């Protein structure tokens, strides 16, 4: 019996995701839809861990699902610190806690939902191109990965054949004025009708309020920037322009039961591949009180099959470092009554964005021809 | 009010010199101190610190490193559970190959410096002996991308604002194989002779004897290692002339807590003077809340605080590392571990004693020596280079031309005697032209020796998208003199733009 | 004149006000980015005084 624990925190989502188990969809007769729907209102460390050890010690789990409700990245390095230590595959799927942590170490290695840097610039540069808009800019801060996304951008602008021109590349440093009068001569210097950043939220609305006093409007320059300054939705500053536009995760037509049954059905196949191919299942150790239970750690990696599961007729990969190879991202835009909506879909390495021809920002003239 | 100061430690012998250290920085509101044993499982360790270590939970934790040769799983709990709350980590001894990250590590200060500040005395050291040819190799997945990123850094920079340092090839291989010696011949391969590498022990002792197997001492090949490969596990096997540094009070944690009280008494008493002071709660469990007060306290403390300890002079960059620390330059002086100086700041010293080089050469080795073996490839034109089939005894028929003079033929050896149906290199074939002739005046005026060999594809070559892949490789001639199997281009090469960017072309022969 | 002074760009710009005038526009213009590299200001001798 494979023990799928599946914890909801934060908020309250009793609802039907008994039908993972209804579904009756397991044709390997061992991943048993053992669900544990513990709930809990305090995300705290040391509950956590004392509820995840508890759990695994009194039931046989072999899969940790994961859900929340906040936005902090230290509850994923808990799950990830506790899933290097018992070596569990684990699971924390569109909750909020997916929030994508690059560098991981060499522990069990587990995927949460959420896109990589290297794609958001990858969909970035697919919008750009879309619009004709072959002249930008590179403005990062000193913030843990900024090299990736230059990287990046450089390895995708130099690899085709398209007439990419790529005025400057800004490094600031949030030290004293000198950044700040780097940032004015360079964005007068500038004169690109796009402009990309990658910073947090403070630093992206202190740049934004400082460009705008230097004159950056909306009428030529539409800013894009990725889903690291947009985070939680409904709380807008007043330094963003009407003109931005952000990518991020499906957090709109996306369901929480959806996500967990996506989930769910991964671990069941991966275990069912997996056990089908080796004929032997690991003993899940159940611990977490000492080190001397590490010694099962010889068997092969359930990791290697774990990232190589598809149902539902959907692709569903995962990479090495734990994150999705098709995320299926979608595109977001900011109107003057400050509120985000979807405006396009990215998803197979397609882009199915609608609004044909830019929901544009008194000369403005269409022109008919045969 | 009380400020009690969390501590682990793993002897009791550093806990109560961590007392003794806090109660006299207590001279100069009020300080304690608390100390947990580190336990054999992080897990309950983690727990005991979210119940006992934060039971005040107003404070900076630091940590030390266990006798283990782990020394990141035991950090990297205690420094998640802080940054939980924002909690400012201090660090006594520890791998800071990845804790140097912003983003894994909200809040971390550490003591003793990671090797990126090694590869910074390390080109500082390069920049002394004008050692401008070096072939680096590194071993580990992100300690050596993290060195080579830091590496690569400061000699690009450089390099903006002589013809200064190149690093010649960047080499990586896995710190688990032990299959070395293509990488190892691939090196030697090259011109540059300061192999600088940056390995783990085991991966350090497989390099030596990989090294001494293909002989390179012979006077020769400097090297330039790390602290983690003069361990002894390395030094055993380690070859002589192996410069390498080490960190001055690498093991005293008893100074090390010192400092770290001290600087953290200094802190506090900055920071008693702000505003608002959100105290975090006697309790770690139901108290979901970040503490307003550790964001601004560690940036406060590393803004310019310091306190001169046993170490002088500490002062922090941008990471939470501490800076300007004091390396060792050792020399294997006959397996004896002699200082030829030391390193403080930006300036090194050296101590004037006997200094050597491996393979008993007492002089400064050059930095590279060129070769005069250059390999030219050529293409097979109509009346520039000619490609006819040699004789059977092994050279080929010699004719005289309208005058009586010889007909400069060149033993050719590139693939002109099959078709792209059976490609298969064939006997050489004797070549001879007008470029071919301008080869030979070439070489005997610059005094070189060269082979030559005709190309592969056929084509001159150009950009073009590859069939699978997604970056865009040249095709014949040029990937050929570009991914080093060819030095030069003896053949009717018409000079355009889009081959300037990547290639210098001389002089132009005939218009 | 923010906005215009962004758009301008040209490399000669006038102007006619007084003496204290003369400063806040100065002052402005060199926060919006109107530095002595390209920007050769000409003035009569009212702001001179
Ligand atoms: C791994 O390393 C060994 C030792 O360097 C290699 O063995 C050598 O074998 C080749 C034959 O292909 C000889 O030309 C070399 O002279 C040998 N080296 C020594 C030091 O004797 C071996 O080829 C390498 N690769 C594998 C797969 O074992």
């Amino acid at each position: 019996s494979i023990g799928i624990a599946v914890i909801l925190v934060g908020t309250s989502d009793e609802v039907a995701i008994k039908d993972a188990h209804e579904k009756d969809d397991f044709h390997h007769l061992s991943v048993v839809p053992r669900v544990e729907l513990v709930a809990m209102n305090e995300t705290d460390p040391k509950s956590i861990i004392t509820r995840i050890c508890d759990l695994m010690s009194d039931r046989k789990i072999q899969g940790v699902v994961f859900a929340d409700d906040t936005d902090q990245e230290a509850i994923a390095q808990i799950l990830d610190f506790i899933s290097a230590q018992t070596l569990t595959p684990i699971l924390g799927i569109h909750g909020g806690s997916s929030m994508i942590m690059a560098d991981k170490d060499e522990s069990s290695m587990f995927f949460q939902f959420g896109p990589s840097i290297e794609q958001q610039a990858s969909v970035m540069l697919n919008i750009m191109e879309e619009y004709d808009w072959y002249i930008f800019s590179i403005v990062t801060t000193y913030f843990p990965g900024y090299q990736d996304f230059v990287n990046k951008i450089r390895s995708t602008i130099e690899n085709s054949f398209v007439g990419w021109e790529l005025e400057e590349v800004l490094l600031l440093d949030m030290s004293l004025d000198d950044g700040d009068s780097k940032i004015q001569n360079q964005l007068k210097k500038l004169q690109s009708p796009i402009i990309l950043l990658y910073c947090t939220k403070e630093e992206a609305t202190y740049i934004f309020e400082v460009a705008n006093s230097v004159g950056l409007t909306g009428y030529g320059y539409t800013w894009i920037v990725p889903s690291l300054v947009a985070g939680d939705t409904d709380t807008v500053p007043s330094e963003f322009p009407t003109g931005l536009i952000s990518v991020s995760y499906d957090e709109w037509d996306y369901g929480l039961p959806a996500r967990v049954r996506d989930g769910i059905a991964i671990i069941t196949t991966a275990a069912s591949d997996m056990l089908s191919e080796h004929s032997f299942i690991p003993e899940p150790k159940s611990s977490c009180y000492n080190t001397h239970e590490k010694r099962i750690y010889q068997s092969n990696m359930l990791n290697r099959y774990l990232i190589n599961v598809t149902f539902e007729g959907r692709d569903l990969s995962f990479s090495e470092d734990g994150y999705q190879m098709h995320p299926k991202l979608v595109i977001i835009l900011l109107n003057k009554e400050r509120k985000w909506e979807r405006v396009g879909k990215w998803k197979d390495k397609s882009l199915q964005m609608k609004y044909y021809v830019w929901p544009r920002m008194d000369d403005h003239l269409s022109i008919v021809t045969l | 009010k009380i400020v009690n100061i969390g501590a682990v430690l793993s002897t009791r012998k550093h806990e109560q010199m961590f007392r003794e250290a806090v109660n006299q920085a207590n001279k100069r509101i009020q300080l304690q101190a608390t100390s947990v044993t580190h336990k054999p499982n992080a897990i309950q360790m983690a727990l005991s610190v979210c119940e006992d270590l934060i039971s005040s939970q107003v404070y900076a934790i630091l940590v030390s490193h266990p006798p283990t040769p782990n020394d990141h799983f035991t950090p990297t709990p205690v420094s998640y559970t802080a940054g939980f709350y924002r909690i400012p980590v201090l660090g006594l001894t520890t791998r800071m190959s990845i804790y140097s990250d912003k983003s894994i590590h909200l809040s971390f200060l550490r003591t003793v410096p990671p090797y990126s500040h090694q590869s910074s005395v390390w080109f500082e050291m390069m920049r002394v002996y004008n050692w401008n040819h070096i072939i680096l190799l590194v071993s580990d997945d992100h300690e050596g991308r993290a060195a080579q990123k830091r590496l690569e850094t400061l000699l690009e920079e450089r390099e903006s604002k002589k013809r200064g340092p190149k690093a010649e090839k960047v080499l990586q291989f896995d710190p688990g194989t032990k299959n070395v010696t293509a990488l190892l011949m691939e090196a030697r391969e090259l011109e540059a002779r300061v192999i600088i590498l940056s390995a783990s022990e085991d991966d350090a002792a497989t390099v030596y004897r990989a090294a001494a197997m293909l002989d390179m001492t012979g006077s020769g090949y400097v090297w330039l290692v790390g602290e983690r490969e003069i361990s002894g596990n390395a030094l055993r096997y380690a070859p002589d002339g192996i410069i390498g540094l080490q960190l001055i009070n690498g093991k005293n944690e008893s100074a090390h807590i010192s400092d770290a009280v001290g600087v953290v008494a200094q802190a506090v008493h900055e920071l008693l003077e702000k505003e608002n002071i959100t105290d975090p709660p006697r309790g770690c469990v139901g108290n979901t809340n970040i503490w307003k007060t550790g964001p601004l306290f560690k940036r406060v403390l590393m803004s310019s605080k310091y306190a001169d300890g046993v170490t002088g002079r500490v002062e922090f960059n941008e990471d939470g590392d501490r800076k300007f620390a004091q390396y060792s330059i050792m020399n294997l002086q006959n397996r004896k571990l002699v200082q030829v100086g030391i390193y403080n700041g930006t300036h090194v010293i050296p101590n004037d004693r006997k200094i050597i080089w491996p393979g008993g050469e007492t002089e400064k080795p050059r930095g590279y020596q060129m070769s005069t073996r250059l390999k030219i490839v050529t293409i097979h034109q109509e009346p520039f280079v000619y490609v006819k089939p040699t004789m059977s005894d092994g050279t080929c028929k010699e004719e005289f031309t309208v005058n009586g003079d010889p007909v400069k033929k060149v033993i050719c050896t590139g693939p002109n005697d099959t078709s792209p149906g059976s490609p298969r290199h064939t006997v050489p074939q004797c070549c001879y032209g007008f470029c071919i002739d301008l080869l030979i005046k070439l070489a005997r005026t610059m005094q070189f020796t060269y082979e030559v060999h005709l190309v592969a594809d056929g084509k001159f070559g150009t950009q073009e998208r590859v069939q699978n892949s997604n970056k865009k490789e040249w095709n014949g001639m040029m990937g050929e003199l570009l991914s080093g199997q060819a030095d030069m281009i003896v053949a009717p090469l018409t000079i355009n733009n889009e081959r300037a960017q990547y290639i210098e072309f001389s002089k132009p022969f005939k218009y």
